[PDB]
């Protein structure tokens, strides 16, 4: 059981860093939005265009990582 | 008010003006494309920021670009 | 509620409430100084995350303290 | 006894749990006629149960204090103490089939890129090409290391990035 | 003839050539994939026939043959339930002792240890205890042999092939024209007359001639292989005259109007059969006879080809008054030229029918040995309330699809619909008020009881031993319906159910039905129901009325029914479509109906169900609804925590699959919160970062990976949310009530 | 003991997700590529796709096999 | 029936044939070789 | 020929029984927007505030609270009905402001003489980094 739950903890740590590192490195841009640094850190979206851009900002990727953080802890 | 800038990648196909629900955008003479025309944003006081203009821009890495700025009673789209 | 429901349902609801306040007799006298709008998108994220985290912490704190100090 | 453990053929909690399961099956069996269709299936469940306990005690699995078999997931404690069939043999019995599927799908993609329009043969899979790559993918680690020695396994920085 | 058959010979050539081309129906999807959004748009736009073509004739042909496809699937389903009741069941055993043998009709294969699910249901049989109530149907029909089940299963396969052939015929070979479908008067005359009227006349015939004598011989106590076969009940009038001594007079009292002589087998008893706990089948026989006469009268109402009858356009255009402008003018032309406007009304009233069925089948249990099978009662109530709530939300959806697509302001000037659009702000504002009022004065009563019980102040609570909120109106209705056989229904031998008052029917030592007292907690939960139903109406009706425009977005109808938003502008316009309103109404239908089925499952286990000893009947949960449902902690402790104590320790038993699904639906539900809380611009960039890894190892797919759409991710989130919540409650209910019921 | 452990573990989880939050604010507001020509902070953004794809692999492996062994048991 | 065989070669039809094949292979294996926790000989 | 037309309230409104979606106190305190169009025949149009009105032959005058409501009405008059509407801006002190076709020509067609505001003579990938625009008084985008 401690094997299984230490790998659950490793799942939580690696997924929380996946969300946070992906928010920190795509903070300046991505192929969906190459000028994300022009809008700043916190902004809603870039509209419905290009498929839809809900939760595209780096703030919104901290945001989804707080859920996986509370999950891990 | 929101910040609506356009860029010289404009092909002058005037789709942002037809897509604009607020008449912020209009087509101006220019000599950097085959259509001999480029957009403009003279009326960014009336912009809400709904970004229908840059759902309609065909150029890769959009030529029109709305930057969400301060919100007045016209930028919030209020009848009240 | 701030996580699943997003803003634009609520702005359409608040516009009907603005109508109801500005057409009610004797409540026309009372008028706001800030125009009522719904919470913005980033704000909806922060409020839903804040309630999520506060309910998470308060649930597990009540469970932890009671579950340990009840039998001990 | 590798890490505080015990063989399952030695421990008594394992035999007590076998007798517990057979006791539940026996008191379940006591309701029916001895030749009826539920009683045949209950005795077949008992036979599969006893065969399962005999073949878990035969393979030398390690029980704990709980009476349950354990898996030593380290080579050098599985190879030295005869537990390689726990993890160390299926960790290659899996990876052969994993790299098999990952090679068959890779070659099906690469053999359909150079066509008129590839996407129609990804919703409508070319079955003779698929079964040809299914059969001839049997020696995938061989072809994978021969493809890695070229550099034709990877692609260079012709790949698509954003703004480094 | 204005009303006539009018078809088109060979409109669509039967070929597999368009099965080879996915997306042939759509103008945009026919070019093939370039993007994984294509294959989701293929399945999403598959049955949206109104967006494929604009020809209403072609749309009507597609929706008329798709209904034959659904009917063929229902006949496959029913025929499979009859076949699984024939070949894999204890129904033969269950007919000899339908009080100690559990109904089972599903047997598993013994492979991976799943043969533990073949539990000891009794009768020398192992299988999964079913809860769908088919065995009580089959006793009420007079089956008595698995040969009859096997032959009606073969008849169901034949009828499913008839339905599939019928859809093939009426789409490909001889498909009806548009003005065939627009004869709604003939459709109503034939459906009230032939479907509803003749169908209940035929079921009246089966009940008079087959099920009344067979169930009378069962209730007297006769082995089912000793009972005469029902064809020996048709041919021999002497056996029917032995069972009901007015069959000796033949059909002469029917044509001499001496119908009182038929009172041996068409009764108005009411109450329950005390032998079996169900309704009297003579009473249901006279029921379907009267229903048959009523609907055959009703199906001669509308004018088709002779001058007699009504025409519905003249009915609608006459009912107009001073308050409502032009009245019902134009409603005939929008309920004849729009399928979504029909599907709104039909899903509304059909989902209301499911809930009325659910409340009318616990209180008046219509089947023998149904009421004491507590698991069947609970699952039937829960099933039909969920089907009803889904159909009501679909009503709210397709009304708004009518508002977006098929609404025309030219055809609707100053009628009812235009005047409702012109005071939608008043409607939604007053409904906003009444939802806030019901929320405070319903849920704040529970918060008040929580606070007073936590502050050591149990006298200040809302309970029966405290501040009382008695449901005076429902108690008065219970008194009048219990005293209805006295003077307002003088030919009723008993009340129409036992819930109104009186004694209890006890069958097999278990309570079939007993009177239901309505106290303070019943008041509080009925106002919780009124609150949640009004909020679901608020969301769905706000989506219908503001489907085309609002003060926020004035051109919402140009954006469509199903669009995500209109960007971050004007404050943010997330979830402004009508699709997003029925998305949010699905959660409140879940919220409402979960409390409805919880209130059922705890009111029945507290105050109705349980064993009897004729020594002060002891219920299942001991009688703690009125005594402990004052508080949210009472619903937590005494209902969720206390009654989950059989789904959580179900492992190592036949109920252990309910132990698994209870975990698994806790998974799927929470899995939905990945889709509801997050957004697309995260996942598209994550897909970019792994498309790079598939580019580096030359395994990028040609169909390019995209994140799900905005209104697709909302659909995935609400679908997984509903599945994981409803299946959690499914496993909880069934593992509770199979064990302790 | 339970309160102190759970207290400082949630404090540590919030502070560790805010470390990455302000690391994301750094790349938008403070980062200059012409000032950071070729250092570790630019090579990090250079192979950001490799970082996010390997965190995605580790998280996907850990979740697949941890949930698989729990559902198996 | 060339169009019927192209329909049989579409993605969900190949998916539901291949998953029944790989399901009913492992199912026949676990019938003829019950309970394989460990690689025996 | 065309030079900035004026407005009178004497022109009639289309026949409409009145909705609850009309003007609010912003119309009386801040501003409200009026739209004019000349119709050729009497026909039914959908209000942007909900409901159907029938326009009458000749000049019409209809008042709204948003520019999006007026431009949505022009969008459905120019597309469904091929009319040529124009809307203005009215403040409560009587000051009226011509808003739509400033130059007479609709904005999706070049009038050869309007001035190109808010144009960047550079590509959007050539924006500066936000470190270069830091401490510019207010918070500021690199697109400036
Ligand atoms: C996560 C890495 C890891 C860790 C912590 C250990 C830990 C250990 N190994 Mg080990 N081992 C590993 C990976 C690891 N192994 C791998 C990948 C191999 C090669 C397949 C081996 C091969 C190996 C051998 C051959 C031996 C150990 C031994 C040992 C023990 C000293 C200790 C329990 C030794 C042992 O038995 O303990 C004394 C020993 O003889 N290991
Ligand atoms: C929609 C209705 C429906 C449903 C849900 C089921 C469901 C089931 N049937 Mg059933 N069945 C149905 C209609 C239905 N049937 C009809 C109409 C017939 C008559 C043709 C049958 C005839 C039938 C037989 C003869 C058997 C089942 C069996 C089964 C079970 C396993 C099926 C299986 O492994 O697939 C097999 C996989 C592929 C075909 C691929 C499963 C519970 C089996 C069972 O219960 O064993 C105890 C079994 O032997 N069914
Ligand atoms: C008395 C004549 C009669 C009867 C019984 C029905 C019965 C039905 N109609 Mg219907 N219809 C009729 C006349 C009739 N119609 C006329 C005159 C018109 C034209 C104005 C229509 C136009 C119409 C449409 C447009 C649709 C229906 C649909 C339906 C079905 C509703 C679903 C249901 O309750 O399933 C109950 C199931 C049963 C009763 C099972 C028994 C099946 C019987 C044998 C077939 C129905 C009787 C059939 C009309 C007799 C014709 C036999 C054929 C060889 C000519 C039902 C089968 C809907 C549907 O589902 O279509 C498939 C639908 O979309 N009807
Ligand atoms: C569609 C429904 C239906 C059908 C097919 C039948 C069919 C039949 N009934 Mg029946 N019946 C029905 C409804 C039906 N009934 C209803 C609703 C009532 C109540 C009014 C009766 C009351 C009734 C009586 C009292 C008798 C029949 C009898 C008969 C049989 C001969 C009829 C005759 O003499 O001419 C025949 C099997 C006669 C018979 O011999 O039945 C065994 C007979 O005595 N029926
Ligand atoms: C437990 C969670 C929860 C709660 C309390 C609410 C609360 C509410 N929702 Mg909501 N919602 C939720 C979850 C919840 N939602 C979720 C998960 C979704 C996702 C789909 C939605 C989606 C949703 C929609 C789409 C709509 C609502 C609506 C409403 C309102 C209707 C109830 C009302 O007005 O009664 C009054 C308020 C309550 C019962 C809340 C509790 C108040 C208690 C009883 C007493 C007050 C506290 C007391 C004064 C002490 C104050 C202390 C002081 C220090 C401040 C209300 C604001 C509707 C609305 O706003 O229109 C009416 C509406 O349209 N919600
Ligand atoms: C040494 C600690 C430290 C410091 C100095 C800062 C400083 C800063 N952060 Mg940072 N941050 C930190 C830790 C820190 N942070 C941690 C640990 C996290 C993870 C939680 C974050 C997450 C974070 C984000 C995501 C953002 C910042 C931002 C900011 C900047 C603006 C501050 C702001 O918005 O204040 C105002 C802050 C508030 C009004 C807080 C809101 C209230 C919160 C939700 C608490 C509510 C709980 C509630 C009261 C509980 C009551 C229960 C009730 C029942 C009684 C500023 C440079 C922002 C920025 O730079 O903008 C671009 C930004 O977007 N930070
Ligand atoms: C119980 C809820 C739940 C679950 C299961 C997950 C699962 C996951 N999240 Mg998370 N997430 C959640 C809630 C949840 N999340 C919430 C509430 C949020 C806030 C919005 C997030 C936000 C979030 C972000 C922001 C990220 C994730 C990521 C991930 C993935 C991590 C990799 C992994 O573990 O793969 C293991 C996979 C699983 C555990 C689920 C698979 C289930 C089985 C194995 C699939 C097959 C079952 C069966 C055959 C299917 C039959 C279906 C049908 C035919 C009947 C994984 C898919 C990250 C990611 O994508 O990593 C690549 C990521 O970036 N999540
Ligand atoms: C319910 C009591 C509502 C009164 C009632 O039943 O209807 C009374 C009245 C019916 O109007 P008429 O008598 O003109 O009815 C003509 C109808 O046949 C429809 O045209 O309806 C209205 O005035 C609108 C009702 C909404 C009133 C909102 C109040 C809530
Ligand atoms: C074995 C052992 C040992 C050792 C230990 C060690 C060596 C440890 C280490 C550890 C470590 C080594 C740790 C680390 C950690 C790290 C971390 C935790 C990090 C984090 C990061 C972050 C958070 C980031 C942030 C950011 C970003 C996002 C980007 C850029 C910007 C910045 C930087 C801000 C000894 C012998 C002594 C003892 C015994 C045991
Ligand atoms: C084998 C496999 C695996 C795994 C998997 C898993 C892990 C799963 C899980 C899953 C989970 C973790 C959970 C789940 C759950 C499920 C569910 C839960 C389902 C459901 C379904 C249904 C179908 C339902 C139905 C119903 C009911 C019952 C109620 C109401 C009514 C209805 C009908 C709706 C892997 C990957 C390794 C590999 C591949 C394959
Ligand atoms: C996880 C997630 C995704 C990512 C989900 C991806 C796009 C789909 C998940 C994988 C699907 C199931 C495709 C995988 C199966 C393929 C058909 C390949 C099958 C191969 C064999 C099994 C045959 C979103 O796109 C999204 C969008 C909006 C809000 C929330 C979310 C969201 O939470
Ligand atoms: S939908 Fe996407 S874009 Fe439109 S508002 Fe919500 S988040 Fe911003
Ligand atoms: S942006 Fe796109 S649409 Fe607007 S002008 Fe330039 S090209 Fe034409």
């Amino acid at each position: 059981g401690d094997f299984l739950v230490h790998h659950a903890i490793a799942l939580g740590l690696h997924t929380t860093t996946l969300i946070l590192v992906k928010g920190a490195l795509d903070a300046r841009g991505s192929k969906l939005m190459p000028d994300k640094k022009d809008f700043g850190y916190s902004f809603p979206c870039d509209g419905p265009g290009r498929g839809g851009t809900c939760d595209i900002s780096a703030y919104d990727a901290f945001y989804l990582a707080v859920f996986w953080m509370l999950n891990t802890i | 008010a929101h910040i609506v800038k356009i860029y010289d990648t404009c092909i002058g196909c005037t789709q942002c003006v037809r897509a604009c629900p607020l008449d912020v955008l209009e087509m101006v003479p220019w000599d950097g494309c085959k259509a001999s025309q480029m957009a403009s944003a003279p009326r960014t006081e009336d912009c809400v920021g709904c970004k229908r203009c840059e759902t309609a821009c065909p150029t890769d890495f959009l030529s029109v670009r709305v930057y969400l700025g301060s919100e007045s009673t016209r930028s919030m789209g209020l009848s009240y | 509620m701030f996580l699943i429901s997003w803003r634009g349902y609520w702005q359409e609801l608040i516009e009907t409430l603005v109508w109801a306040h500005e057409k009610t007799p004797l409540a026309n006298l009372v008028y706001w100084k800030d125009k009522p709008v719904a919470l913005s998108i980033v704000q909806a994220r922060l409020v839903g995350l804040a309630h999520f985290s506060v309910g998470y912490i308060f649930t597990y704190a009540a469970f932890l303290i009671a579950s340990t100090s009840g039998r001990f | 006894d590798i890490a505080g453990l015990t063989p399952c053929s030695e421990s008594k909690a394992y035999a007590k749990l076998e007798k517990k399961e057979l006791k539940t099956l026996e008191k379940r069996l006591k309701q029916y006629e001895a030749d009826s269709a539920p009683a045949v299936a209950l005795k077949a469940t008992m036979e599969r149960t006893k065969a399962r306990f005999a073949n878990y005690a035969k393979a030398g699995l390690l029980c704990g204090n709980d009476g349950l078999p354990h898996l030593i997931a380290d080579p050098g404690l599985a190879l030295k103490y005869g537990h390689a069939g726990e993890v160390f043999i299926p960790t290659f019995g899996f990876l052969y089939v994993a790299g098999y599927i990952g090679y068959v799908g890779r070659q099906y993609l690469i053999a359909v890129k150079g066509e008129a329009k590839p996407t129609d043969k990804e919703i409508i899979i070319d079955v003779p090409l698929a079964t040809k790559l299914a059969w001839q993918g049997a020696g995938w680690p061989l072809a994978a290391v021969q493809e890695l020695q070229r550099g034709t396994l990877l692609e260079k920085e012709e790949n698509i990035t954003v703004s480094p | 003839k204005k009303v006539k058959i009018a078809v088109d010979r060979n409109p669509v050539e039967t070929s597999f050539e368009k099965w080879a081309k996915p997306g042939h129906f759509s103008r945009t999807l026919s070019k093939g994939p370039n993007t994984t959004t294509w294959i989701w748009n293929l399945h999403a736009d598959a049955h949206d026939f109104d967006s494929h073509t604009s020809d209403l004739e072609e749309i009507s042909r597609k929706v008329f043959s798709a209904h034959f496809g659904q009917l063929g699937i229902i006949f496959i389903w029913l025929s499979g339930m009859y076949f699984h009741g024939a070949r894999f069941s204890n129904y033969e055993a269950w007919l000899s002792d339908p009080t100690h043998i559990k109904p089972s009709a599903q047997v598993v294969w013994p492979i991976v240890g799943q043969e533990i699910l073949n539990g000891d249901v009794g009768g020398g049989f192992q299988g999964i205890q079913i809860t769908s109530g088919f065995f009580q149907l089959w006793r009420a029909s007079g089956i008595t042999s698995e040969l009859q089940l096997y032959t009606t299963a073969i008849g169901g396969l034949v009828m499913a092939a008839a339905m599939f052939f019928a859809g093939w015929f009426h789409y490909h070979k001889a498909a009806p024209k548009l003005e065939w479908f627009q004869n709604v008067e003939s459709m109503l005359n034939h459906h009230l007359g032939g479907l509803l009227g003749l169908g209940s006349l035929a079921w009246a015939g089966h009940q008079i001639h087959v099920s009344l004598p067979v169930n009378k011989l069962l209730d007297a106590g006769v082995d089912p292989k000793e009972i005469p076969l029902p064809h020996d009940l048709l041919l021999n009038r002497a056996i029917m005259a032995d069972l009901y001594p007015s069959f000796a007079k033949g059909i002469a009292p029917f044509f001499t109007l001496n119908w009182s002589e038929y009172s041996d087998f068409l009764t108005f008893k009411g109450g329950l059969n005390p032998v079996t706990g169900g309704l009297w089948l003579s009473d249901t026989a006279h029921h379907h006879v009267a229903i048959a006469v009523l609907f055959l009268v009703a199906g001669h109402m509308y004018r088709t080809n002779w001058g007699i009858g009504h025409s519905m356009k003249e009915i609608l255009e006459a009912h107009r008054g001073p308050f409502t402008g032009e009245g019902h003018v134009g409603l005939y032309e929008i309920l004849t030229t729009s399928w979504h406007a029909q599907l709104a009304i039909n899903l509304a009233l059909f989902g209301s029918l499911s809930i009325i069925v659910a409340h009318h089948m616990y209180a008046m249990p219509p089947y023998p040995y149904l009421a004491t099978d507590y698991g069947t009662q609970l699952s039937l109530f829960t099933h039909h309330t969920w089907i009803g709530g889904f159909c009501i939300v679909g009503a709210g959806a397709h009304a708004a699809i009518f508002m977006v697509r098929d609404y025309d302001p030219t055809n609707n000037y100053n009628n009812l619909l235009d005047r409702v659009i012109r005071h939608r702000d008043a409607i939604i504002s007053h409904l906003n008020w009444v939802c806030i009022f019901l929320g405070f004065h319903s849920f704040g009563l529970y918060i008040h009881n929580d606070t007073m019980s936590a502050l050591g102040r149990p006298q200040d609570m809302f309970s029966d031993t405290a501040i009382q909120l008695q449901p005076v109106f429902a108690q008065w209705i219970q008194n009048t319906h219990f005293l209805a056989p006295q003077l307002t229904a003088p030919n009723a031998l008993a009340a129409t159910s036992l819930t109104w008052g009186g004694d209890l029917v006890a069958v097999g030592g278990k309570v079939a039905m007993m009177p239901i007292s309505l106290g303070t907690s019943d008041f509080m939960v009925h106002h919780i129901h009124a609150f949640t139903i009004h909020v679901t109406v608020l969301i769905l009706l706000k989506g219908v009325l503001f489907a085309r425009s609002s003060r926020l977005i004035p051109d919402k109808a140009n954006l469509g029914f199903r669009f995500p938003c209109d960007g971050p502008g004007r404050g943010g316009t997330c979830q402004v479509s009508a699709w997003d309103h029925v998305f949010l109404g699905l959660f409140w239908m879940y919220n409402s109906l979960s409390i409805v089925i919880f209130h059922f499952s705890w009111k029945m286990q507290s105050d109705v169900w349980g064993t009897v000893t004729a020594s002060g009947v002891s219920h299942i949960t001991g009688g703690n609804f009125a005594q402990s449902a004052n508080t949210i902690n009472g619903w937590l402790r005494d209902f969720l925590w206390a009654q989950s104590s059989q789904v959580i320790q179900s492992y190592g038993s036949a109920l252990s699959a309910y132990g698994l699904i209870f975990l698994g639906a806790h998974f799927v539900w929470a899995f939905s919160l990945m889709f509801l809380f997050s957004g697309r611009g995260y996942w598209q960039e994550l897909i970019e970062s792994i498309v790079w890894a598939h580019n580096k190892l030359k395994v990028a797919p040609a169909i390019q990976p995209r994140a799900l759409s905005i209104t697709q991710g909302r659909a995935v989130g609400v679908a997984h949310y509903l599945l994981g919540g409803i299946a959690t409650t499914w496993s909880f209910f069934l593992a509770r009530i199979i064990s302790v019921g | 003991q339970a309160a102190l452990y759970t207290h400082h573990q949630y404090i540590a989880g919030f502070i560790m997700c805010g470390a990455f939050a302000h690391g994301a604010i750094f790349f938008i507001r403070d980062y200059d590529p012409e000032q950071n020509k070729g250092n570790v902070l630019a090579r990090m953004l250079d192979h950001k796709e490799a970082l996010i794809s390997h965190l995605s692999w580790v998280s996907l492996f850990l979740g697949f096999h941890t949930l698989g062994l729990y559902v198996h048991n | 029936m060339k169009d019927f065989t192209t329909y049989l070669s579409t993605a969900p039809v190949i998916a539901t044939i291949w998953f029944t094949f790989t399901a009913g292979l492992l199912i026949e294996i676990n019938r003829y070789f019950p309970d394989p926790l460990v690689f025996s000989f | 020929a065309w030079t900035v037309p004026t407005l009178n309230p004497d022109t009639p409104s289309p026949i409409f029984g009145g909705s609850t979606g009309g003007l609010l106190r912003k119309a009386q305190t801040e501003e409200f927007y009026v739209i004019t169009w000349e119709a050729k025949k009497e026909q039914i149009f959908e209000m942007p505030t909900g409901g159907a009105a029938i326009m009458r032959q000749g000049p019409n005058l209809l008042k709204f609270g948003k520019k999006e409501q007026c431009l949505a009405l022009t969008t459905q008059l120019r597309n469904k009905f091929k009319l040529t509407p124009c809307f203005y801006r009215v403040f409560p002190d009587g000051k009226v402001q011509y808003l739509h076709p400033a130059d007479g020509v609709y904005p999706e067609k070049v009038n050869a003489g309007r001035v190109g505001a808010n144009q960047n003579m550079r590509r959007i990938g050539q924006n500066v980094n936000p470190i270069k625009v830091k401490f510019s008084g207010r918070m500021m985008s690199p697109a400036e």
